[PDB]
């Protein structure tokens, strides 16, 4: 029918290979509770980037207020699961 | 009498029993879309002899 | 060095295009803050009531009843005889009515003095 | 949505939401991925080029001058996500949504089937009960005596508590109701 | 269902147009960093497409072949 | 039928679809040149323009300018 | 920049009570406790309605004058008439530029 | 359309008037010009039911492609024959009223220049 | 998540598909002469749409 | 004629007699049966009136009256029974005498032969009426209003008195029959035209008419549901049944004096139309949509031709009967939200279906949505008054172009949109409610089938 019911491993998993997708970003450094700042060393408009590439790849539009304040991977899982009433 | 004017009023009649329909036990089923569209699909089937009729 | 925008009244000055929000001064801040803390003590006194579980019913908003008594019970008591108001009752409560007699009264009088002439071609004009 | 707003956005924030406004727009000027890419990392390079600027004057003279060349530059139907305020599909499930105490005024008949659910909803009434009290204490006690400065909530700070005014929040319809 | 996601280290730029925007970049002195991000979008089935006049002919063989055999079968049964 | 999102691939594919797909394309083009071969005068005209300084002007009675 | 350290333990706590709600929105499998021909469709659909019609209007409509008026039908030289078996005479002697 | 721009750019008092057309009179160079013939007389197109359009000096043939049409209606493929003839006298009629418009163009054309050139043998 | 192999969409199309084939000639060939057709044409007149449309 | 009127005199004493818990199915059972006995006077004839006595009589034009007088009345005592719960039995009982009392005077108006009874009975409806609204009403504009009801009416219906016995020291009687057997042509003087003007603005003030309206937003407002339902629904045909009947005397003055009021109904039509636009009030809002709809009925009567005359009855009936929809419905979330705030409940079409629906039916028969009675008399107004005057289509068509603009957004506005959150004490639609609704809406309908039946006299 329509889309499959997604869960909580299929966000973790999609925000990762996006980040990983990254150039900047060390593949192997990364981890779901790697700060954007103080663990990479990304500015805010990397910051900026980050966030509309993950709004790309889910295809929903995260307001720029609740985007500042998104610096951890596990942060962006946890939004975008408030944001599609995922519980698993 | 001809059947022409039978076949085209019948043609319009026959679109109205569906709605007649809508507070029976086919409204709460699941069934409704497809008889719906097999009434729809009837009354053209029905409405194609009176157009055989005028191009003959 | 781009062709200005010019705002109207249907089409008003965008929030990035005017100049209050980039000349800042420490009373405008003030004054941000100060309307902040008012929207915040709102939103708390409803929020108060909205959440609470013993509630049933309507949460009664004073601003709804202050609009709609100042828009039906509150005009004629506000109300003065001005040179303005008078003209602008007299005008627009008093022209219209002699511009449609007017047109009307020429019209008829035209189709009466056709039709007093013989000339309107009022065949098949059985209903009326 | 979910944030509580501040008094002011600083020049920090409306350098980055004009950042990511004309990355926006560009992106539906360039349809296509490689000429959007060239451009974005143009119009990156653009952005960095005053990155350490210190004199706020001029980066407030300079953040005026590329507001006014986005409003000049702006795609006149740029692209707006389906969800989005200005999307296709912004509000099309509001008529869905129905509130949760509706279940109050339900047949007994009615309740009769998923007898399940109605239980559950009856500890999550009486756990909404129980708890009414200590949020209000909690709020009164946290708040200035002036009153509250910004919309932000405090979080339980005890064991057996929960965060004040919760219910609505949490008890939400959803995205897809139906 | 039961469907994971493929390897991150298949995506490469390699013989892509995001190659070319790469060099127009490094020709000013600034790179792209989300270039491998949209690799997918020319890696697969994606890699070549048809072009305007092609999509217009998609089934020009097989109709143009059914015509020629109709009239070559029709011609010479006409000749009775 | 049952098919699967692939993220990133080129979506699963019917064989019924395609050669659905490729027999009505090559249907409509056979039909556009059978008729182009039969009715090619619905297109090209049937009865040619004639030419009106072609028409001499005794074919129009026309007298020679002295009556 | 960045969550506050209350506002962070703030959502974990609603994120939690939000997915137990979500978690109790579920159905057990005995939810829904519910309390305790070949070709029939063209007969009562087509056949009945048609039925209807054709009486009403053979023997109360056409039973009124001028209620059903048909179009005159076409007549062509060399034709034959039904009614009277008159004959209509050919179309005059086309001048035959062949 | 090159008749368009004779008329609205060039002389327009050379060229004929498609609401004021014909006028000189239909003898004035012709020696004999024999009435136009009609096969179907006013009773068969009445019949027949043909538009007072429809009703033109090709209305025999029209009448023939009718009559096949209602005569061999499941092969609709069958009235061609008919249907080219009427065609045909349909042309044939378009070239008459071309004929005209071009005859009353150059006699427009030649009466003006010849009053001209007499005036211009008057000028002493 | 493409996936248009469903019969009823795949039907609903190919039966309009069809009649946006042949419809015209079908109904072209059956329905009586209405008017008087336009026999003679300048033939860059004729041709004035298609022109007009691939241009 | 006494056949309707006994009985309805008789539901006083079985109201008074009746238990405390009985009263209202009493009254209910008893004026449906009532109902049905008035349904035998739609048996009219085609050259003269039903002469049942020298007191009474009945014509085409007043039988679909009567017929939805006595029929308003059971819509009334359900309607009424819901805010009268905590009511003890002596004032409810009261309630119910004053209910027949308005429609005992309302029979007895509707079929008065003499000019002066009628005139009588037609001021007599003026008490229950107000005692109604300054009693049972609920706020404290109820007596302001009352007032506003009161000397409106007085005021241009006592010269009208003065002109009737004038009448008849003149012509010798007042006897409708007589008056039209024996009319004479009015002559072009300064004392005929005032004689015109008494017997006309009695009635004007009564429709209202554009400029004498103002007392119609407070009183059905500030009214309870059944005191605005008999308003717009009966008591607002009183005027046009009036003028209707005493136009015969006023030829052919009319054809000279209907000029200012033609003129205030036509545009008064349009203002009215604009300001239902912008109302926040929703029971004003259909306040104002009645006085543009009799503005319609004026300016059919005023023209003075069959058409008119049949458009006109058929409006009023429709008219009649979609307003009292309407005031229901309203009431109806008023009963729950204790606000007549146009916005402040939204969104009701996701928590009351059914009653959502009697909302979208009732704004559709209010647009006059073909074929229903509603268009058929705006359109026979209005094929009239273009015979009248073809300018007059500008401004007609106008008026429908806004008469569709604030229906709609009555029914945007209250039932469409997303429901207000703090609000959650709306509990489902009841079996009364829906019977109402059904009752209101079902003869409307069945009216399509049968319109010559409402069509009056001229048919
Ligand atoms: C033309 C159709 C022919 C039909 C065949 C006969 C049908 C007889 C029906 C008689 C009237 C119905 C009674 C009215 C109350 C509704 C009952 C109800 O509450 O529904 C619950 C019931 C249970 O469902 P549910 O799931 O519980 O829904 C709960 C919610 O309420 C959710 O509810 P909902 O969302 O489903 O909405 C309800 C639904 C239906 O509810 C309605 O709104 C019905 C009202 C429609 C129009 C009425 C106001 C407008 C003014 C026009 C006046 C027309 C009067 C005609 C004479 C009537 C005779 C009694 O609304 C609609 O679907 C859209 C209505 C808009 C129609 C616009 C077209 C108007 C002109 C059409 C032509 C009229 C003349 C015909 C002849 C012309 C020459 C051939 O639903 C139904 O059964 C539907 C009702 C029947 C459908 C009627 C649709 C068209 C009727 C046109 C008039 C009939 C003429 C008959 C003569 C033959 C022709
Ligand atoms: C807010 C809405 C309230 C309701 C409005 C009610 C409308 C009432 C209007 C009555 C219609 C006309 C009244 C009198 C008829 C003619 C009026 C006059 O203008 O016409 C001329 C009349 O001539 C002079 O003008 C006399 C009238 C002058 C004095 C009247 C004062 C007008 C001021 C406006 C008053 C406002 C009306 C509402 C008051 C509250 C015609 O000339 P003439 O041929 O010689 O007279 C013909 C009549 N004859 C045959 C009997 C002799
Ligand atoms: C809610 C507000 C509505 C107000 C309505 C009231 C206006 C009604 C019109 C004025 C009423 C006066 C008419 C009373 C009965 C007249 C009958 C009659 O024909 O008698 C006339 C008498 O006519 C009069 O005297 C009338 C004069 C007016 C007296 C009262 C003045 C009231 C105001 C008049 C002008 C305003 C009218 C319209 C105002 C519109 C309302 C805003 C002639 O009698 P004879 O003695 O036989 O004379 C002929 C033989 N020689
Ligand atoms: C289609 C598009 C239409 C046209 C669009 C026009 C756009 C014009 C582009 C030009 C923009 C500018 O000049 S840029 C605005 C000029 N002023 C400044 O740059 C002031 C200094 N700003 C900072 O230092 C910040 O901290 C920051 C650098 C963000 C680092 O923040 P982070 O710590 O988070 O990394």
């Amino acid at each position: 029918s329509d889309a499959p019911p997604l869960t909580l491993e299929a966000i973790k998993d999609r925000v990762l290979y996006v980040l990983k997708l990254y150039d900047k970003i060390d593949p192997e450094k990364l981890s779901v509770n790697s700060h954007f700042m103080k663990d990479l060393g990304l500015d805010s408009l990397d910051q900026v980037e980050i966030i509309m590439a993950m709004e790309d790849e889910f295809g929903f539009e995260i307001p720029d207020i609740d985007a500042e304040k998104l610096m951890c991977p596990q942060e962006i899982v946890d939004y975008i699961a408030d944001k599609k009433d995922v519980y698993e | 009498m001809n059947p022409f004017a039978s076949l085209t009023l019948t043609t319009l009649t026959i679109l109205t029993i569906p709605i007649m329909m809508s507070n029976s036990n086919i409204y709460k089923t699941n069934l409704y879309p497809n008889y719906v569209k097999t009434t729809v699909s009837y009354a053209f089937t029905l409405s194609l002899v009176p157009l055989l009729m005028f191009m003959h | 060095s781009f062709p200005k925008y010019k705002p109207s009244r249907l089409a008003t000055l965008p929030a990035t295009l005017d100049p209050a929000e980039y000349d800042i001064s420490p009373e405008t801040r003030k004054a941000q803050a100060e309307r902040l803390a008012i929207r915040s003590r709102l939103k708390r006194e409803y929020l108060l009531q909205y959440n609470d579980p013993n509630r049933l019913g309507v949460i009664e908003d004073p601003a709804l009843i202050r609009w709609t008594y100042a828009r039906s019970a509150n005009i004629y008591p506000n109300f003065r005889p001005t040179p303005k108001t008078s003209l602008l009752g007299a005008l627009f409560g008093i022209g219209p009515l002699f511009f449609w007699y007017y047109v009307f009264k020429t019209d008829r009088d035209k189709k009466e003095k056709l039709i007093q002439e013989g000339k309107l071609d009022q065949t098949f004009n059985i209903s009326y | 949505a979910f944030s509580a707003p501040a008094a002011y956005l600083t020049h920090q924030q409306k350098v980055l939401r004009l950042y990511k406004r004309a990355l926006r727009h560009l992106e539906s000027w360039c349809v296509h991925r490689d000429k959007y890419r060239y451009f974005a990392c143009l119009m990156r390079a653009r952005f960095d080029e005053h990155k350490n600027e210190k004199d706020m004057v001029k980066a407030t003279q300079l953040l005026r001058q590329a507001e006014e060349e986005f409003w000049y530059g702006q795609h006149p139907q740029p692209y707006i996500f389906p969800e989005s305020p200005g999307g296709t599909s912004y509000e099309r499930y509001e008529c869905y949504k129905v509130p949760e105490w509706c279940l109050d005024d339900w047949h007994p008949s009615e309740k009769a089937m998923y007898p399940d659910y109605f239980a559950k909803r009856e500890q999550w009434k009486r756990l909404r009960r129980e708890s009414w009290e200590r949020e209000v204490k909690q709020l009164q006690e946290e708040t200035p005596p002036g009153g509250p400065r910004t919309e932000a909530l405090p979080p339980a700070r005890k064991e057996g508590d929960l965060p004040p005014l919760w219910w609505h929040i949490v008890t939400r319809p959803r995205e897809r109701p139906m | 269902s039961k469907m994971e996601l493929p390897d991150y280290k298949q995506w490469k730029i390699e013989g892509t147009p995001l190659e070319t925007v790469q060099e127009k970049l490094a020709a000013r002195g600034l790179r792209d960093p989300w270039g491998r991000n949209e690799a997918w979008r020319y890696s697969g089935g994606f890699a070549n497409n048809v072009s305007f006049v092609g999509a217009l002919l998609k089934g020009f063989k097989w109709g143009f072949a059914a015509f020629v055999v109709a009239v070559g079968a029709e011609y010479y049964l006409e000749s009775q | 039928v049952h098919i699967e999102p692939r993220y990133r691939q080129f979506p699963q594919l019917t064989r019924s679809q395609l050669i659905q797909a490729e027999f009505f394309s090559a249907t409509m083009w056979f039909w556009i040149l059978w008729r182009f071969w039969h009715d090619s005068d619905a297109v090209l005209g049937h009865f040619p323009y004639p030419d009106p300084s072609q028409w001499t002007d005794e074919e129009l009675g026309i007298l020679p300018d002295d009556e | 920049s960045g969550y506050t350290p209350d506002e962070k333990l703030r959502l974990q706590q609603l994120r939690e009570l939000r997915r137990r709600w979500l978690k109790d929105q579920e159905l057990s499998p005995r939810e829904p406790v519910l309390p305790p021909r070949h070709s029939i469709f063209a007969v009562t659909h087509v056949l009945i309605p048609v039925w209807i019609i054709h009486y009403y209007l053979k023997y109360h409509v056409t039973a009124k004058p001028y209620t059903v008026v048909e179009r005159k039908p076409r007549i062509f030289p060399g034709d034959t008439i039904l009614e009277t078996g008159e004959v209509i005479p050919l179309m005059k002697e086309f001048p035959d530029q062949h | 359309g090159a008749h368009l721009a004779r008329r609205y750019l060039g002389d327009a008092s050379k060229e004929p008037d498609p609401l004021r057309m014909p006028t000189f009179p239909p003898d004035y160079g012709f020696p004999e010009r024999k009435e136009r013939e009609m096969v179907a007389t006013q009773q068969e197109m009445n019949d027949a039911q043909l538009m007072l359009q429809q009703r033109d000096y090709c209305a025999h043939y029209l009448i023939q492609l009718l009559k096949c049409k209602r005569d061999s209606f499941p092969n609709f493929l069958a009235c061609k024959h008919e249907q080219h003839d009427w065609d045909y006298c349909e042309h044939l009629d378009y070239v008459k009223r071309m004929k005209e418009f071009e005859r009353e163009r150059r006699l427009l054309q030649r009466k003006k220049r010849r009053e001209q050139r007499e005036a211009e043998m008057a000028r002493g | 998540l493409i996936n248009e192999n469903n019969p009823l969409l795949i039907n609903s199309i190919k039966r309009l598909l069809i009649g946006s084939i042949f419809a015209g000639f079908i109904i072209s060939n059956n329905i009586p002469p209405m008017t008087v057709p336009n026999t003679t044409m300048p033939l860059y007149m004729k041709m004035t749409a298609l022109i007009v449309t691939i241009m | 004629m006494l056949k309707i009127i006994i009985p309805t005199t008789m539901l006083l004493p079985m109201t008074w007699m009746s238990k405390h818990n009985m009263i209202w199915i009493n009254a209910t059972v008893h004026s449906l049966l009532i109902s049905l006995i008035s349904l035998s006077l739609l048996n009219q004839l085609g050259e003269n009136s039903l002469n049942f006595s020298l007191t009474f009589f009945s014509d085409s034009l007043s039988a679909p009256l009567l017929v939805l007088t006595t029929w308003l009345l059971p819509l009334m005592l359900m309607a009424s029974q819901s805010h009268l719960s905590k009511e003890t039995t002596t004032r409810k009982k009261l309630y119910i005498t004053m209910l027949i009392l308005l429609q005992l005077f309302l029979i007895m108006t509707f079929t008065a032969t003499e000019l002066i009874l009628f005139y009588i009975l037609f001021e007599a409806t003026l008490v229950p009426t107000l005692i109604i609204i300054t009693r049972w009403g609920n706020q404290t504009e109820r007596l302001n209003a009352g007032l506003y009801f009161l000397f409106y009416t007085l005021a241009g219906s006592l010269p009208l008195l003065v002109a009737l016995v004038y009448i008849q020291n003149t012509t010798g009687s007042l006897n409708f029959l007589i008056i039209h057997y024996w009319s004479h042509p009015l002559s072009n003087s300064w004392s005929n035209i005032f004689m015109w003007l008494a017997c006309i603005m009695a009635f004007m003030v009564k429709m209202p008419l554009y400029g004498l309206h103002l007392w119609l937003p407070k009183a059905h407002v500030e009214a309870p549901i059944a005191g605005s339902m008999v308003l717009a629904a009966v008591l607002l045909k009183l005027g046009g049944y009036g003028m209707m009947r005493i136009t015969t005397i006023l030829n052919p003055l009319t054809n000279y004096m209907a000029y200012p009021f033609l003129m205030l109904s036509m545009w008064g039509m349009i203002m009215t139309s604009s300001i239902c636009l912008r109302q926040t009030d929703l029971k004003s809002l259909i306040a104002y949509s009645s006085v543009s709809h009799m503005a319609l009925v004026i300016v059919a009567i005023m023209i003075q031709t069959p058409w008119s005359f049949m458009g006109a009855t058929a409006l009023m009936i429709a008219h009649g009967l979609t307003s009292s929809m309407l005031f229901c419905l309203a009431n109806t979330n008023y009963e729950r939200v204790h606000s007549r705030t146009m916005i402040l409940a939204r969104g009701l079409q996701t928590l009351l279906p059914l009653m959502a629906t009697w909302w979208l039916v009732a704004s559709l028969t209010n647009l006059a949505l073909p074929p229903s009675i509603n268009l058929i008399g705006e359109l026979f107004i209005i094929t009239a008054s273009f015979s009248w005057s073809n300018i007059t289509i500008i401004l007609m068509g106008m008026n429908m172009m806004i008469t569709a603009l604030y229906s709609l957004y009555m029914l945007i506005t209250t039932q469409r949109g997303k429901y207000t959150h703090h609000i959650n004490n709306i509990k489902p639609s009841f079996t009364r409610e829906n019977a109402l609704m059904a009752l209101h809406i079902l003869p409307l309908l069945l009216l399509t089938l049968n319109p010559k039946m409402i069509l009056g006299p001229l048919y």
